[PDB]
RNA sequence: UGUAACGGGGCUAAACCAUGCACCGAAGCUGCGGCAGCGACGCUUAUGCGUUGUUGGGUAGGGGAGCGUUCUGUAAGCCUGCGAAGGUGUGCUGUGAGGCAUGCUGGAGGUAUCAGAAGUGCGAAUGCUGACAUAAGUAACGAUAAAGCGGGUGAAAAGCCC
RNA sequence: CCCGGCGAGGGGAGUGAAAAAGAACCUGAAACCGUGUACGUACAAGCAGUGGGAGCACGCUUAGGCGUGUGACUGCGUACC
């Protein structure tokens, strides 16, 4: 339940080796408006695959 | 041309031109020193093995320094017995430069 | 001055071929361990692998005195719940003839990364024909 | 800063 | 220490160390086991030891030619300017003015000068005969300090 | 006269941590652990000052015994032959002779072989 | 030209922000802003506000060349801890730390 | 629990008996240099010695000799805004506690030598106070009555308004 | 003045001997947490040090070699009270 000796910075650091975040690195430019967005996601303006899908 | 002689408790393999660090002698800084206790003289397939010493061989060397060595920390410790002793030491040395190897 | 210590990048290793036909296992593997460790060279360094490569042939032709051919049991444990296994000398020769010298040499070798490094230079072959003719291995009469 | 309920004691024996 | 004599926590049960009072010296806000008291540091000196030391001090003064005996020492006015004019003519700057009779005319003139001090012949002490570089005697002070030491 | 032990205690801990530089983990930052490490290192330094004279001597013996057997003589007979030949060259020089100049060691082996035989 | 730009007393632990800050170390400001736009962390919008503040300081206070601008050094240093009391069971108290951090972003052109 | 009654490899001599000669082998002994204690010593003389002999593992404990800090006299003297103390590094130095010089910060106090007085030297006491780690970004986010959508506000709306 | 939510915070400018004196404000130690640089480290078992020691990176006069930092491998080595 409790530890007998405290973990070091090594044991803490080697545990956090897999806690690093992952980048997206796959930004897709829009077909018509040419704005960056995620794959299979609409843009902030409301464009998806060139069509103004949201009209809002 | 490298020769082997005896010194203050140890032997050295020295050659003419190089310098060697050995134990402190009572020699002035500027005068020369002669080592007649040569043990072996090898001159490039001309070898001489003294028994015990080489007959007619002497090393005419020249002293350059008489300083003290590095400080070593002697630590005496006895666990759970309330004993601990600290002591330092700087051994005296003498830098000796070999200037002459007589066959 | 400071005594000589052999540099690992400047060592001069050699290739040797010995024949294990009619040889006593202890008397042979010890000499192989001596050459692998580098105790025969005047430039021996305890922390530097200065030995030579050894190619031993006829691994199954090694001989043992007395009744050790059927009574020398080679124990090894699998690390499991009840996995202790044993094999005699006669059985191990038929199954893994090359493993007899390797275990005998490794126990005669120092333990550690350096001892494992010098064990890599021991080439064992059950037959009398090896595939290391490219290194020009000379015959070692021992 | 409060203490703790203390470990529950076992039934004490005798001779 | 202004505080309570109440036990902080229980003797057992708690995981804390054993404590009986918050005024303990191993605690903050109160401590000092062996606290000082107003005491007397003066130590007794024998009469022959005190008189013997003064005679040995005066004997070393004439060996280091620091004792200057004169027939008289008195200023006409209590002004410190004319007293500072006086000892400068005899090439003295840091002296102990000791006279047989302490006159207020000389007492006032040496009150502001740091390096001089005026005393009465009966009121001599060892430290001023040592701290000051030179010491000057008038004629009748020598005959009064001779009998008081004997 | 209250004496504040601030400057003296900090300088005492800094001296210990200065000697403990290079140690792993808390043995170079924590004064409690470093002081044990420095004392243990000082004990090892005193101990290994004797083992250095042992390890080097047995190293030279291995050097001599290796080169002597290359010339066809055991170490036990080589030192005995050198002793009978009135030769006082120590194992430190003899190990360095065999490493560098193989020619001089062969003359020393032949000198010890003539005295032994 | 260095143009340091930091945000002290950020309401977040330094451990959580260092995960975000490690993503944009050694990257162009154009790519770093795009990375921080689609990163779903609270520290992602925290350091994005510092980064755009660092970009604006690199054009108004001194220098030029916004497109040729690289985030060379970035680090998160822990700040003061605001300490509260969390009432726990059995009448005992466990003291919690509202950990803060100092997000320092320095971006140059070389 | 696993060979597990040569340390292991392994050994028919690398096992046992007798003999001999070598070698390894301790901080033991010898060689060199250095320090200290004690007893003698030719004669030096409040002292070093060409010396000479011998000693120097150590708990409790006893004896002897020292280092460092604060304050006081020394000392209205000395250093110091061309930079004190403290802090942080380096190079020397003594057997040692330590000391000297100096790079940087710092900014106005410190203090020679010789004496005196201690609130005079912290690793431990489940020691006290304050700060920061640890487990760990883990449990948990506090009745399983339940939320879903649209519009508005706002930098940002699952929790605000309709 | 600019970024930022007419925020918080920061960067410029200015005052100031000094803003590594900005109100959390003289001096800012250690524990602890970081970033950069040099080396080692993903086949190698243990009080994590010590003796030896190759390699690498620098700092130098010398053109021979020392020093600093890391340190493969290796004998020895089971913390303090």
């Amino acid at each position: 339940a409790v530890q007998q000796n405290k973990p070091t910075r090594s044991k803490r650091g080697m545990r956090r080796s897999h806690d690093a975040l992952t980048a997206v690195t796959s930004l897709s430019v829009d077909k018509t408006s040419g704005e960056k967005h995620l794959r299979h996601h609409i843009t902030a303006d409301g464009y998806y695959r060139g069509r103004k899908v949201i009209a809002k | 041309m490298y020769a082997v002689f005896q010194s203050g408790g140890k032997q050295h393999r020295v050659s003419e031109g190089q310098t060697v660090r050995l134990e402190k002698l009572d020699i002035a800084t500027g005068e020369t020193v002669e080592f007649a206790e040569v043990l072996m003289i090898a001159n490039g397939e001309e070898v001489k093995i003294g028994v015990p010493f080489v007959d007619g061989g002497v090393i005419k060397a020249e002293v350059v320094a008489h300083g003290r060595g590095e400080k070593v920390k002697i630590v005496k410790f006895r666990r759970r017995k309330h004993y601990r002793k600290q002591q330092g030491h700087r051994q005296w040395f003498t830098d000796v430069k070999i200037t002459g190897i007589s066959a | 001055m400071k005594t000589f210590t052999a540099k690992p990048e400047t060592v001069k290793r050699d290739w040797y071929v010995v024949d294990a036909t009619g040889k006593t296992l202890g008397r042979l593997a010890t000499e192989l361990a001596r050459r692998l460790r580098g105790k025969h060279k005047a430039e021996y360094t305890p922390h530097v692998d200065t030995g030579d490569y050894i190619i031993v042939l006829n691994a199954d032709k090694v001989a043992v005195t007395g009744n050790k051919r059927t009574d020398k049991v080679y124990y090894h444990h699998t690390g499991h719940i009840g996995g202790i296994k044993q094999a005699t000398f006669e059985e191990m020769i038929a199954r893994r003839p090359e493993r007899v010298i390797e275990i005998a040499v490794k126990g005669m070798l120092p333990k550690g990364p350096l001892g494992r490094a010098m064990f890599r230079k021991l080439k064992v072959y059950a037959g009398n024909e090896h595939n290391h003719a490219a290194q020009q291995p000379q015959v070692l009469d021992i | 800063p409060r203490p703790r309920p203390r470990p529950r004691p076992r039934p004490r024996p005798r001779p | 220490v202004t505080g309570s004599g109440k036990k902080p926590w229980r003797q057992k049960g708690t995981g804390r160390a054993r404590s009986g009072s918050i005024k303990s010296p191993i605690w903050r806000s109160g401590g000092v086991t062996f606290a000082a008291r107003p005491q007397d540091h003066s130590q007794k000196v024998n009469k022959k030891m005190y008189r013997g030391a003064l005679k040995s001090i005066l004997s070393e003064l004439v060996r280091q030619d620091r004792l200057i005996v004169v027939e008289k020492f008195s200023v006409e006015a209590p002004k410190t300017k004319l007293l500072a004019q006086k000892l400068k003519d005899m090439a003295l700057e840091d002296v102990l003015i000791i006279t047989g009779e302490l006159d207020e005319n000389l007492f006032l003139a040496a009150r502001n000068l740091h390096k001089v001090d005026v005393r009465d012949a009966t009121g001599i002490d060892p430290v001023s005969l040592i701290a000051f570089d030179k010491v000057v005697m008038t004629a009748d002070a020598v005959k009064q300090v001779e009998e008081m030491l004997a | 006269a209250r004496v504040k032990r601030g400057v003296i205690a900090r300088a005492r801990h800094k001296k210990i941590l200065k000697q403990a530089k290079g140690y792993y983990g808390a043995r170079s930052r924590v004064y409690r652990v470093a002081f044990q490490a420095v004392i243990k290192a000082g004990q090892y330094a005193y101990r290994d000052r004797r083992q250095r004279k042992r390890q080097f001597r047995q190293l030279w013996i291995a050097r001599i015994n290796a080169a002597a057997r290359q010339n066809g003589i055991s170490y036990s007979k080589f030192i005995n032959g050198l002793k009978k030949a009135s030769v006082e060259i120590d194992r430190k020089i003899l190990a360095d002779i065999a490493v560098f100049d193989k020619v001089a060691f062969t003359a020393l082996v032949e000198k010890a072989k003539a005295a032994l035989a | 030209m260095e143009t340091i730009a930091k945000h002290r007393h950020a309401r977040s632990s330094a451990q959580k922000v260092r995960l975000v800050a490690d993503l944009i170390r050694g990257k162009k400001v154009s790519q770093a802003l795009d990375i921080l736009t689609y990163t779903n962390k609270k520290a992602a919008v925290l350091v994005k506000k510092v980064l755009e503040s660092a970009i604006a300081n690199a054009e108004h206070n001194d220098g030029a060349d916004i497109d040729d601008l690289k985030v060379t050094k970035i680090f998160v240093d822990e700040g003061p801890s605001m300490k509260r009391i969390m009432p726990r069971a059995k009448g005992r108290a466990d003291r919690i730390l509202k950990r803060t951090s100092h997000i320092t972003v320095v971006v140059s052109d070389r």
